[PDB]
């Protein structure tokens, strides 16, 4: 009855490394938050 | 970084761009590009993480290859003309090599393969320096050699840049890669009007630098590097959602906004020269840029994505950031279209 | 007294207010002087007096 | 503003005031270790500034009038409902833990800001380096999920890497039976519902994970219950330390300048506490966030910036 | 319990807390004055004075004039033996045709 | 026209400097004053348009669209103040500002003497409309509605920009007053064929054409009520206004290039009307009726006879009032049952009798009951298309059957039959709602007394 | 286009011949719009720093307005100069090349034959 605003199911579409995940772009995890990688 | 060293390195980046802009000799153009690259590499490695080192390596390799092709074009001009004046080139081979070199330095497609990588790897401030200030020296040299630029080459580079920069940003959720494919499409727009009216090239460059500086200043003021973190801005500073709304609708080329100003004028100069198909394809292909801009406005301004609990702490703290010229650039990037005949000052 | 800490903007920075008003007054008087000089030079170069 | 790169250029080096009194000291211990006076006692011997332990309302105490805001504006959580219903459906446990981690991050930023601006050392109680032991005790007791631990580890991984450890970490050995005796003598009816296994897990993550990884990057001082009653012995052991471990020794003016430029900006400190990881304990939906944000704006002294509020008595707004 | 959320509120009735409601605002004084504003500047000003304005338009697009002028011109060319209208709009003397 | 642009602009401080309870009253009052002032545009002459300046003029085509535009704004403010009652004050002022800015763009879209200023205002009307639909819409599909609304429009209009700049470079001016006297015949060539398509497809999208109409039943049902009223009442008529301006330049190629676009309309008004026989959603039924009625305006512009233009402009004004009233009535049920399903709430003449009288009058003006200006426009289009081809009366007359068969079906499904037992929040009609219905219907009925002011530049 | 004009006198924002032109009025609506841009910048500046938008920083809003009017006055001077240069070079090129611009003999519509295309 109120206005629709996006939920977690809608908002997790924009959280991947890409927007349209294909077979090649499937192992791509999103980058780190401070963009700093472990030193390995 | 030590701030004296940061001041000296940024003044050296500026000095390299100015040495390209003011000099009448080809060796000094090349020295200015070398100084610009050499000084901007520590701006990219300001944070010392592997992504900045990777971005700096890719940027060094692309810009060094471009500067090699630039100096070969300069030496072939020296052979076929016996002189060094920065003007038209006296050989189509040197013209092709210098157009390739400047297209690599701009990151125009199909040499575009470094701009999303390098732009994602580096911070937002150095990404702003990359996408705005580094688009001034090759556009100077392109403004100076346009009697010798091959028409088919610069138009192929331009429309290929517009198409690839349109399709690239649709698959992105990272804001820096969005701004990088936006850069590719806009450099295609600038170089397509280069041989017809280079005043429109300078107009598109200035309006683009205003809008891109607005968007990076909004990203830095909100501390957002992804789409999904930009989507929390309504719960923290809701005026910033309005500013990114008006600036992203401006960057898509929508009237009555100032980002409609270059595009229209470019079409206005390409239909005079009996080219109807090419600015039509360019305008229709700019709808892809508009589509991922509209995606960012949906996630940020027009809807309200769910936030977290810890945002309640950030309600109690204001921004102490230097949002330098952000209201000025926000006004200039949105409300400048009634001042459209100001472009005559760029003649 | 309300705030538990003294804010950075509790008192107006009177040096910065003085610089702001002085700069704005200088730009207005220089603009009006420039415009009067420009209309006088137009009327001199075209004899429209 | 007050500090920036121009102040660093014009001579304000932050090791010109770094004296031997500039020691960041964090006192740790179990739930009723009796450290709560001990830290203050250290702060009345060494001449240091005591910060109390960050509750839910520490950010309320640093901003505005300093009074605690209502809990729907700060926290959206309760320690007493965690003591009553730890396995609750609304996810109060990890929501309380995430808010307390953000509050301790803010307190540690305030501590480093005082230490690097004034040169006076700060005595903290349970800093961010010791906040994870309550998370791990809650996870061993099954109060939270593994996704909550992963969210905490991501936030900690991207926030604690930019800070320094304390110079001195003081730990107080109090056994579980003595903790329970002091809880029963405390009189708090919610705090008496703490299980024995939760206290034992706090002590285990202390002695097995916290102190063996902090003994390399700072100097532990592990006391028992009776010898922590005498503050003179503890301060005498502090004053005769040989500060040689940890990354405080290789800190020049430039690194501490970069740290001070990070630390004084509180929205950059709290930048990664609200990462877009949609976890049901901490994700507040759109309409509730809009409602609580618009109710927060209507509070006195919260509608504008901290010197621009006519309803609390700010004058000369038209010249600010 | 996914995405912590305010429950969806009930449908509020303006007649319960105000049985004299006009439907404009929950404040009854604002409601009655919004009703008076809508009815006065909507019906007493736009509709009544607008219908009076459109009813007395000064010869809208000259359609009365065009009749009255026609009542002159027919009366000029009935009496002088002229036809009431020529098939040519313009004088055929002042038109050069393309030769053939 | 600067006596109308500046009051519309001054509605921005009037909505942003008001008290927190007076912002609907002040904007309604002063927009009703602007609507009363809009009648000074009726200084029209039988030979010359009312030419104010180098920038703005108003003939007898733009004048009814302007009076309808400046009249629609208080009506949108009355419709929109109920479902934005719990709204934040700042977002409430932003919504009122988008309506004010949209009115400001429309009233100098219709008066733009020069065609690229017409293009800039014509495509500037997207952004407040886009923000209204995608921000103050109700459901999930308002974002897809905004995307379809934006990208059919710009796909149609970005060739229009290139075509107008071609006319600017070839003729020398896009002044419509100069182009009445410097118009050259556009010959038969492929260059002139795609010239015609670039000049027409933008307006074919915004009318909408059948086949390109797919943006509209998404953009009408997902908009809020002020958005639905402005898309129904005005924003479809930008296409008709632009066609009636731009077909001056497109002769004589139109006489063989309008053939595919008449068929698509003459069959498409059969199809969309047929769609209205089976629509479960009431607001979608009103949307497909809007497509069905604007197909006649497309036919009437493309056959370009005088009776067709007179019927098309009368039909545009009449359909604007009627469809705006129909969306307001559908909103009056949606504010009580909170669902747009037409079979949900039935028998509503037993519960809301006066509102059922408003439903009856709006349904009669939908089915073109004489002597309403709906029937005047409908009838004159049918006359001119019988002059075009005598067989078209079949496709006309069959449509006038089906237009009745959903106008009364909507009346019988919503208002008649046995009422729904399990729905009991059916409140009596508010004075705001009955005032809104009367401010739609009473001008629509008074225009039957004097239709000559809504019959275009060639009455 | 006009790049060879401003090459004998380089980096002159306003040349000497630009003083032979009437300057923009201070009530120029273009200049009033640039001042309105300055006021909108002042409002956005008070908005993003969460000041009261109309009341706080009237000196700062006034320096925004003053700075935009001051820059925009010279920008309008250079704009009007460059369009006057465009027209001067146009007219001098038409005058110096009469063979490229023949005087057209505008025939009246009694000799001009246009094909009538009936709309029926
Ligand atoms: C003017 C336009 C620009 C205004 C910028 C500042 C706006 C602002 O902050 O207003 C707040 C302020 C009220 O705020 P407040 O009560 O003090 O406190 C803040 C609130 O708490 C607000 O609460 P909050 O901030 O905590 O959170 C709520 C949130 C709410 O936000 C949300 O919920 C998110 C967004 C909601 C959905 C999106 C809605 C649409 C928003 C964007 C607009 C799009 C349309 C524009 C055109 C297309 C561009 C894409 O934000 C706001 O409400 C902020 C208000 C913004 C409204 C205006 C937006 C301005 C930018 C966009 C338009 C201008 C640029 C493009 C124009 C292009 C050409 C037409 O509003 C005003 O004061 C309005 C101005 C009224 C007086 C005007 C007087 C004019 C005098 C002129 C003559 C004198 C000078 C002469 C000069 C020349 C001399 C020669
Ligand atoms: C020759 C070409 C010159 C082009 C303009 C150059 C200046 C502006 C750009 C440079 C810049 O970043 O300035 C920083 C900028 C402040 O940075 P922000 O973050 O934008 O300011 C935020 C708050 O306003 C900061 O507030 P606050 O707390 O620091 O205190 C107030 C502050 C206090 O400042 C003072 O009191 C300054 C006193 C010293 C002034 C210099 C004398 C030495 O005054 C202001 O901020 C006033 C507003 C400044 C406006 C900046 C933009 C000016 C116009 C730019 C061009 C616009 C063109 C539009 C054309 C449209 C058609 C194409 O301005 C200043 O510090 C002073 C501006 C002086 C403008 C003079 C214009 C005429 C020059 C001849
Ligand atoms: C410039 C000055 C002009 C002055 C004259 C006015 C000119 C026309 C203006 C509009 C007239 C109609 C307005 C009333 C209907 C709407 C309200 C309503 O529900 O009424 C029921 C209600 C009485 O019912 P109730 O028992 O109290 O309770 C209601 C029931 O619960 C529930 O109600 P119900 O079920 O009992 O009633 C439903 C029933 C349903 O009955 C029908 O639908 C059957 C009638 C229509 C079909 C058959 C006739 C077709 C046309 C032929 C007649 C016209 C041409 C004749 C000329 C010769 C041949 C060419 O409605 C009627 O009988 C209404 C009679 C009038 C119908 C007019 C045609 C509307 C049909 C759709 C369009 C048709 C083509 C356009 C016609 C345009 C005429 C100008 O009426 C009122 O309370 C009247 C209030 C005041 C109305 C003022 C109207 C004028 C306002 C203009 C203001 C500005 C100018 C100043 C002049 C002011 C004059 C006083
Ligand atoms: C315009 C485009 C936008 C559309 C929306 C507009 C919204 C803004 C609204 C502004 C105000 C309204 C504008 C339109 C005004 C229309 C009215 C108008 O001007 O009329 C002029 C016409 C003018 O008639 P006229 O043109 O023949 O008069 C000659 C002109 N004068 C007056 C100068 C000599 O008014 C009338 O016809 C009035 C006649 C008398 C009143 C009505 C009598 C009939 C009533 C019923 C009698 C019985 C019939 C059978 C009934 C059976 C039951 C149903
Ligand atoms: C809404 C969805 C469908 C959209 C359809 C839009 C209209 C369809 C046709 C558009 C054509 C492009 C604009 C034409 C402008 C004509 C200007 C002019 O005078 O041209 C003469 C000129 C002729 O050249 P000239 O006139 O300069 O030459 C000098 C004169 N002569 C000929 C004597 C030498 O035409 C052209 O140059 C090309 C015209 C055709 C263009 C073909 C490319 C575009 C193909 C169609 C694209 C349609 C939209 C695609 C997007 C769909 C959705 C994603
Ligand atoms: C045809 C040739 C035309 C030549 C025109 C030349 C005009 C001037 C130069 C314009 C070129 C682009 C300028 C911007 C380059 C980037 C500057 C930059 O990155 O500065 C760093 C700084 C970072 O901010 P901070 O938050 O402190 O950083 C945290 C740690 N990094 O700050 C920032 O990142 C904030 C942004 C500061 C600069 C933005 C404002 C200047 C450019 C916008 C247009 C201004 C209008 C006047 C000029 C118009 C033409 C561009
Ligand atoms: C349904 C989706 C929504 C609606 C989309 C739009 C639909 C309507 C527009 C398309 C309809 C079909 C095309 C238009 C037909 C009428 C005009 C025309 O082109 O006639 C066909 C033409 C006849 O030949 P002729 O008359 O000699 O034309 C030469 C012109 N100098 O025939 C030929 O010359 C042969 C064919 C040439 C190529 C035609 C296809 C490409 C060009 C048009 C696009
Ligand atoms: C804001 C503008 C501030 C301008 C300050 C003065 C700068 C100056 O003297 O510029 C001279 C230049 C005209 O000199 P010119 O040799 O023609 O350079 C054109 C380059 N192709 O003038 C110009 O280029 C004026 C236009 C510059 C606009 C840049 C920002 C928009
Ligand atoms: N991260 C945490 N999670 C749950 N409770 C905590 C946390 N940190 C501190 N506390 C509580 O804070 C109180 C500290 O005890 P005291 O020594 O009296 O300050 C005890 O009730 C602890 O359980």
């Amino acid at each position: 009855a109120r206005q629709w605003q996006p939920d977690v199911e809608w908002a997790e579409q924009y959280g991947g490394a890409v927007m349209y995940p294909t077979k090649e772009t499937a192992h791509w995890k999103p980058p780190p938050w401070n963009d700093v990688d472990p030193p390995k | 970084m030590n701030p004296i060293i940061l001041i000296i390195i940024l003044m050296t980046v500026m000095l390299g761009t100015i040495i390209v802009m003011i000099s009448t000799h080809w060796l000094l153009i090349w020295i200015g590009f070398e100084m610009n690259m050499l000084a901007i590499i520590p701006i990219m490695m300001k944070k010392h993480n592997p992504r900045a080192t990777e971005a700096s390596t890719k940027y060094f390799l692309t810009q060094s290859t471009a500067s090699m092709l630039l100096m070969m074009a300069i030496i072939i001009n020296l052979m076929f003309s016996g002189q060094w004046t920065v003007m038209k080139l006296f050989n189509p081979m040197a013209s092709m090599l210098m157009t390739m070199a400047l297209a690599m330095k701009l990151g125009m497609a199909p040499f575009h393969f470094w701009v999303p990588e390098v732009t994602q790897g580096i911070p937002l401030s150095s990404g702003l320096i990359l996408l705005t200030w580094q688009k001034l020296a090759p556009m100077s040299v392109l403004y100076q050699i346009l009697p010798s630029i091959n028409l088919d080459l610069i138009l192929t580079l331009s429309i290929l840049s517009i198409t690839i920069g349109g399709w690239g940003g649709l698959n992105q959720t990272q804001l820096r890669k969005i701004m990088a494919y936006s850069s590719i499409a806009h450099m295609g727009w600038m170089t397509a009007v280069l041989l017809y009216n280079p005043t429109m090239t300078l107009l598109n460059l200035i309006i683009y630098i205003i809008m891109t500086s607005t968007m990076f200043t909004l990203f830095m003021a909100n501390s957002t590097t992804t789409t999904l973190s930009l989507s929390h801005t309504w719960n923290k500073a809701p005026i910033m959602t309005i500013l990114v709304l008006i600036t992203l609708l401006s960057m898509g080329g929508l009237p009555p906004l100032s980002g409609f100003m270059p595009k229209w004028m470019i079409i206005q100069e390409m239909t005079k020269n009996d080219s109807i198909i090419l600015p039509t394809l360019m305008a229709i292909t700019a709808l892809l840029n508009l589509y991922f801009y509209m995606r960012l406005t949906y996630s940020t301004a027009l809807t309200m994505f769910p936030s977290t609990n810890n945002m309640k702490m950030k309600w109690q703290f204001p921004t102490t950031k230097r949002m330098t010229l952000l209201p000025t650039m926000t006004v200039l990037s949105t409300m400048l279209l009634p001042l459209t005949p100001i472009l005559s000052i760029l003649e | 007294k309300f705030y538990i800490q003294e804010p950075p903007h509790g008192s107006p920075n009177w040096l910065k207010v003085g610089l702001t008003l002085g700069t704005s007054a200088f730009l207005w008087i220089y603009l009006i002087k420039q415009h009067n000089e420009d209309v006088l030079e137009y009327k001199r170069r075209n004899g429209l007096e | 503003l007050q500090y920036g790169p121009l102040a660093y250029i014009l001579g304000e080096k932050t090791t010109k005031k770094m004296t031997e009194n500039s020691k960041l000291i964090t006192v740790d211990g179990n739930i009723c270790s009796g450290k709560s006076k001990l830290a203050k006692e250290v702060a009345e011997k060494l001449g240091l500034k005591h910060f109390p332990e960050a509750g839910i309302h520490y950010a309320d105490s640093t901003t505005g009038d300093g009074k605690p805001l209502p809990v729907r504006f700060s926290g959206n959580c309760s320690l007493e409902k965690f003591y009553d219903d730890p396995k609750s459906n609304d996810g109060n446990s990890y929501r309380l833990q995430a808010w307390l981690y953000a509050s301790r991050l803010l307190q540690y930023a305030d501590a480093l800001e005082h230490l690097l601006s004034t040169g006076q050392g700060v005595v903290l109680e349970r800093s961010i380096y010791s906040d994870f032991v309550f998370l791990e005790a809650m996870y061993r007791q099954g109060f939270i999920r593994k996704q909550c631990v992963d969210h905490y580890n991501q936030v900690k991984k991207v926030t604690v890497c930019e800070y320094l450890p304390p110079h001195v970490v003081i730990y107080v050995d109090v056994p579980v039976s003595e903790v329970q005796s002091r809880i029963q003598k405390k009189g708090n009816p919610h705090e008496m519902k703490i299980t024995s296994a939760y206290l034992q897990d706090i002590e285990n993550v202390y002695k097995g994970t916290f102190l063996p990884e902090m003994s390399e990057k700072c100097e532990v001082l592990q006391y028992s219950a009776w010898e922590a009653e005498d503050a003179e012995k503890v301060v005498e052991d502090i004053q005769y330390l040989k500060y040689d471990k940890g990354p405080w020794l290789d800190q020049d003016d430039r690194k501490l300048h970069n740290l001070r430029m990070l630390v004084q900006d509180k929205l950059e400190v709290l930048n990664y506490t609200s990462i877009p990881v949609f976890l049901p304990e901490v994700t507040i939906g759109a309409h509730q966030s809009d409602r609580v944000f618009q109710e927060f704006t209507e509070l006195p002294g919260r509608k504008y910036r901290a010197g621009y509020n006519e309803d609390v008595g700010d004058k000369w707004i038209w010249l600010k | 319990l996914r995405w912590q959320e305010d429950p969806e509120p009930e449908d509020e009735n303006l007649y319960e807390k105000n049985p004299d409601s006009h439907g404009y605002d929950k404040d009854p004084a604002v409601d009655v004055w919004n009703m008076r504003v809508v009815f006065f500047f909507g019906f007493s000003i736009v509709l009544v004075l607008g219908s009076t304005f459109v009813a007395y338009l000064p010869d809208y697009r000259m359609q009365e004039w065009a009749r009255r002028e026609a009542e002159r011109l027919v009366k000029y060319r009935e009496a002088h033996g002229l036809p009431l209208m020529e098939s040519n709009c313009f004088d055929p003397s002042k038109i050069q045709l393309p030769e053939d | 026209m600067l006596k109308y642009i500046i009051p519309t602009m001054m509605l921005m401080p009037l909505t942003w400097l008001s008290k927190n309870s007076m912002i609907w009253i002040n904007t309604t009052l002063h927009s009703l004053l602007i609507s009363l002032t809009s009648l000074l545009l009726l200084n029209q002459f039988g030979d010359n348009s009312l030419n104010f300046s180098l920038t703005f003029f108003s003939d007898s085509l733009s004048t009814p669209l302007l009076i309808l535009t400046m009249w629609l704004l208080p009506l949108m403010l009355m419709a929109s103040q109920h479902h934005l009652s719990k709204e934040n004050l700042a977002r409430k002022k932003l919504f009122i500002s988008m309506l004010i800015l949209l009115q400001l763009f429309l009233i100098m879209t219709f008066t733009a003497t020069e065609l690229i200023f017409f293009y800039i205002m014509f495509e500037a009307t997207l952004v407040p409309t886009l923000i209204i639909i995608t921000r103050w819409g109700n459901q999930t599909e308002r974002l897809n509605a905004g995307l379809y609304f934006l990208f059919y429009t710009l796909a149609g209009s970005l060739p229009l920009l290139v075509a107008l700049i071609y006319i600017q470079n070839t003729m020398g001016s896009l002044n419509f007053l100069i182009l009445q006297y410097w118009v050259q015949p556009m010959p038969n060539s492929w260059s002139n064929t795609f010239m015609w398509l670039a000049c027409m497809m933008a307006f074919m999208v915004k009318m909408p054409l059948y086949g390109l109409h797919l943006w509209l039943p998404k953009a009408h049902v997902e908009a809020p009520i002020a958005g639905s009223m402005v898309l129904a009442a005005i924003l479809l008529k930008l296409g008709g206004y632009g066609m009636m301006r731009i077909t001056l330049l497109l002769n004589p190629i139109t006489d063989f290039m309008a053939y595919p676009f008449i068929m698509l309309s003459l069959w498409g008004m059969i199809m969309t009307s047929s769609i209205c026989l089976r629509q479960t959603d009431l607001k979608s039924l009103i949307a497909y009726s809007s497509v069905s009625h604007m197909a006649l305006v497309i036919v009437a512009i493309l056959i370009q006879t005088p009776w067709s233009y007179m019927g098309a402009t009368a039909l545009m004004i009449a359909h604007g009032l009627t469809s705006s009233m129909l969306f307001c009535l559908a909103n009056s049920n949606y504010e009580r049952v909170h669902s747009r399903t037409m079979i949900l709430a039935r028998g509503l003449q037993t519960l809301l009798p006066l509102m059922a009288a408003w439903w009856l009058l709006a349904s009669l003006t939908n089915l073109a009951l004489p002597p309403s200006i709906n029937l005047i426009g409908e009838l004159f289009v049918v006359m001119s298309t019988f002059s075009w081809s005598n067989i078209t009366i079949i496709l006309m007359g069959l449509n006038m059957v089906i237009t009745a068969l959903y106008s009364l079906y909507m009346l019988i499904t919503t208002q008649r039959g046995k009422h729904t037992h399990h729905i009991n929040n059916i409140l009596p009609s508010f004075t705001r709602e009955n005032a809104l219905m009367s401010l739609h219907m009473l001008p629509l009925l008074l225009l039957s007394l004097n239709p000559k002011i809504i019959l275009g530049p060639l009455y | 286009m006009m790049t060879g004009r401003q090459a004998r006198a380089p980096l002159q924002f306003l040349p000497d011949e630009a003083r032979s032109l009437p300057p923009p009025k201070l009530t120029d609506p273009r200049l009033a719009y640039i001042g309105f841009l300055g006021y909108c910048s002042g409002l956005i500046d008070n908005a993003i720093r969460r000041r009261p938008v109309l009341s706080a920083g009237l000196h700062r809003q006034f320096l925004y307005i003053t700075s935009f009017v001051f820059v925009g006055y010279y920008l309008l001077k250079r704009q009007d100069y460059m369009y006057a240069v465009r027209d001067h070079d146009m007219f001098s090129y038409i005058k110096s090349h009469p063979e490229d611009f023949p005087e057209k003999d505008k025939k009246t519509y009694r000799e001009v034959f246009e094909e009538f295309h009936p709309v029926r």
